[PDB]
């Protein structure tokens, strides 16, 4: 309210813009992008002094947040010039001016597609300030991209080993579990270690622990009164989190997810209702959305939600996306279509052994659903066989693999006895086919 | 640098791979184009324009990879149907159908010599076949996870294969033995091409990073910072200046072999880019894409 | 070393992990544990 009473009048007005930003950061971006727009002209009337380091460093922060990734770094490049020019401003740190500046700068340079730069510049702040975290833990992240037992998992326990009272690193080192998810049950206590009531009340670890617990979930173990138990402590969990905070929105989510494995479809939209209108923008939403309307016989909106959250730039033919997207497709525009993007999705990565059964499994489908009520085109019956044999071959080739989607697939042989039903099917279909073949010709005669 | 040619609707379906001769042997003027419309369109570069010239079919699934022999007019297509078709651009007819069952049928690589044809493997070796035999005349006894990528050297020296894993193993052509196995990646390598002069190995793993290497003694020349997605094709021009790299982020980023530096780069391509190929001279880069559009690119 | 109190003492962190944890909106537990009770009443 003082801001808006200084803005309008003009009492030679200098700083007040300054501040206007300071609050506005919080707030709309753009607010405080352009009270720093104004103060920017506002500080050459009076002389000719150049601006300091500090608000374009703070400008082009605002910037990096936005799409404005080059502006940004023009004004970055100007901050760090300016600082160094700054000579005998030692009390006010003109170094640490210039440490933030080059960090935000390496931060977009990372952000930038140009990690080369973006190393050199956190090495550069290493070698000057060891002490510092955010780049030993950008290098580390940096590192990780390629691989996750590369630099980046000692980058982050040695900075873990320098600052253990740090929550990020503590995290960080918590996610290293995540992406090999042999410690489900091990975890717990690595992440336990800093729910001291020191570090306490933290909602980052909590959440952390009710993910790790859901995991444990879809198991045909439920009815020794084991995951009804995983289940209730995993509520209670979520329960917590929810009272002490109820803005939470991964509370919302996950307790929508524990009553969707409950049953409770139905009512599961009403809960994750909530947690799309806070914010859609978040990859599990989506994806228990579509899950509860597949559930309901309506893969017309659920392909659409599983293109949206494939729109992000970070693949393009996701495994898990098209195995939830082929449910309980029986529509020709669900199957040919369906067989399209699986071969899209085994193109990636055709190891996976569930892509090469359900193209088979598609394959029947098709087949069967022209070989046995039809009495169709002729070509497609010449097709049809084609592929039945692909299918079949498939089907002899599946049954020497190994390793399995945690259960064998023994159950081959039905598929091997429709396959023959089905060529059997399709020797008799063929005959129906020439007896069409010579209707249309003597109806063309 | 600029665009010269658009062609819209190139295919009804996204195309994975594009092939452009670059001999005098009537390959250059055409370009052969694998969709997943199973439609192998052998279009000929004619009078500065794409035109249409043959319509290839047979193959039962998506074309999965496309190129044109160096030393020969005729092209071959493989798909995962496990039945890599051999074709003739001379006349658009099929020369023979190497059924590499059951399903064991990867991207191909013709050799310099046009003689042998190699092909991945899913249990992890290199089936190496013969183009007039169609017989697996001798696999190359690699195993691991996969083959994901296969290149012949352009003057046939090395060659090196591309794993789930980012493993480069370089074998020997000249004795069928493994020289080296560069493991500076642990992504899947998507696609690699030797230099022109065959000293020169670009990797395209799904870091984002174009890891180039050395071949004579099995060393990384440098690393440099690609797109933000994953690098899927990647070409060295002719003239051995600058390389193109196609992404999953809708860009082509021409980097520049020498400087590592991004001389240009396009985004007419609304979808991701699948395949980019220089011309017979390197001004110009044909790229497709799940766009299915084909966009050829003038760079003087 | 100096330089630690001395940055940590000007920056300003306007968002961190709880921060992206809470929605930006009002959304309160009363339109949700009323239900969590109904399904559990139910049971």
């Amino acid at each position: 309210g003082h801001l808006k009473k200084v803005t309008e009048q003009y009492p030679d007005d200098v700083e007040a813009w300054i501040e206007l930003a300071q609050i506005l950061e919080q707030t709309d971006i753009q607010g405080a992008l352009s009270a720093y727009g104004t103060a920017t002209r506002i500080l050459q009337e009076k002389v000719q002094a150049d601006v300091p380091p500090e608000i374009l460093n703070n400008v082009g922060a605002l910037h990096f947040r936005l799409g404005n990734l080059g502006e940004a770094k023009k004004y970055f490049l100007a901050s760090l010039d300016r600082a160094k020019a700054e000579a005998e401003h030692d009390e006010h740190y003109y170094n640490a001016i210039s440490v933030t500046t080059s960090y935000n700068l390496a931060r977009l340079y990372e952000a930038m597609c140009e990690f080369h730069e973006a190393e050199k510049l956190y090495k550069n702040i290493l070698r000057e300030h060891p002490n510092y975290v955010d780049c030993y833990l950008r290098l580390g992240a940096m590192a990780r991209d390629k691989g996750n037992f590369y630099e980046a998992s000692d980058w982050f326990k040695e900075a873990l080993q320098i600052n253990q009272d740090h929550p990020d690193a503590w995290s960080l080192i918590g996610n290293l579990h995540l992406a090999k998810q042999e410690w489900g049950p091990g975890q717990k206590k690595f992440e336990r270690i800093l729910k001291q009531p020191s570090t306490q009340s933290d909602t980052y670890s909590m959440l952390a622990l009710g993910n790790v617990w859901l995991q444990t979930l879809h198991q045909p173990t439920r009815d020794r009164e084991k995951e009804k138990r995983h289940q209730d402590r995993a509520l209670a969990i979520y329960k917590q989190v929810l009272r002490n905070d109820a803005k939470n929105l991964y509370a919302a989510n996950g307790i929508g997810a524990v009553l969707a494995h409950k049953g409770y479809f139905r009512e599961a939209r009403d809960v994750f209702a909530q947690v799309r209108e806070a914010t859609a923008d978040i990859s599990d939403v989506w994806l228990n959305l579509a899950h509860i309307y597949v559930e309901q016989k309506q893969y017309i909106s659920a392909v659409q939600m599983y293109e949206n959250c494939l729109r992000k730039f970070y693949k393009h033919q996701n495994t898990e996306v098209v195995l939830y997207l082929a449910r309980a497709l029986f529509k020709c525009g669900k199957l040919q279509e369906c067989k399209q993007t699986l071969l899209k999705a085994r193109h990636v990565a055709p190891s996976d052994t569930v892509l090469m059964f359900n193209v088979a499994l598609v394959l029947q489908r098709l087949a069967t659903s022209v070989l046995k009520d039809e009495k169709s085109n002729l070509k497609e019956v010449l097709n049809a066989v084609k592929e039945l044999e692909l299918a079949h071959r498939y089907f002899s080739y599946l049954s020497k693999v190994g390793d399995k989607m945690r259960f064998d697939l023994a159950l081959a042989a039905t598929e091997a006895r429709q396959c023959s039903d089905l060529l059997s099917q399709a020797q008799y279909h063929v005959a129906r086919a020439r007896k069409q073949d010579e209707e249309e010709r003597e109806l063309r005669a | 640098y600029g665009i010269l040619f658009k062609q819209e609707q190139a295919h009804d379906d996204a195309i994975w791979s594009v092939a452009w001769g670059t001999n005098k042997k009537e390959n250059s003027e055409t370009v052969v184009t694998g969709s997943l419309d199973d439609l192998v369109k052998v279009w000929k570069w004619r009078d500065e324009r794409l035109d249409l010239q043959w319509s290839l079919e047979g193959h039962q699934l998506g074309v999965v990879s496309v190129d044109i022999s160096h030393t020969l007019p005729i092209a071959a297509s493989s798909s995962l149907d496990a039945h890599i078709r051999l074709w003739d651009l001379e006349n658009g007819k099929q020369i023979k159908s190497i059924d590499a069952g059951p399903v064991d049928a990867w991207t191909l690589a013709f050799s310099p010599d046009s003689q042998y044809l190699a092909t991945g493997t899913h249990v992890g070796k290199v089936n190496i076949f013969g183009v007039e035999s169609g017989k697996k005349e001798y696999s190359l006894d690699t195993r691991g996870k996969f083959i994901l990528s296969i290149a012949y050297s352009p003057d046939g020296k090395y060659l090196a294969s591309g794993a789930i894993d980012g493993i480069i193993n370089i074998f020997d052509i000249a004795t069928g033995k493994l020289l080296h196995t560069l493991e500076g990646h642990a992504m899947p390598i998507r696609s690699l091409t030797f230099s022109p002069d065959s000293q020169l190995l670009v990797t395209a793993s799904d870091d984002g990073y174009i890891k180039i290497y050395d071949v004579q003694h099995a060393n990384l020349a440098g690393t440099l910072s690609g797109h933000a997605s994953w690098v899927l094709n990647v070409a060295f021009c002719p003239d051995d200046t600058h390389f193109v790299s196609s992404s999953s982020d809708k860009s082509v980023k021409v980097w520049d072999v020498g400087t590592r530096t991004c001389v240009h780069t396009f985004f007419d391509h609304q979808d991701q880019v699948w395949g980019v190929k220089y011309n017979g001279n390197g001004s110009k880069i044909v790229s497709v894409g799940d766009d299915q559009e084909i966009h050829i690119y003038d760079c003087p | 070393v100096d330089v630690t109190r001395d940055i940590v003492s000007r920056e300003r962190v306007w968002r961190t992990r709880t921060t992206i944890l809470q929605s930006t909106g009002k959304n309160f537990s009363k339109n949700i544990f009323a239900i969590l009770q109904s399904v559990k009443a139910r049971e």
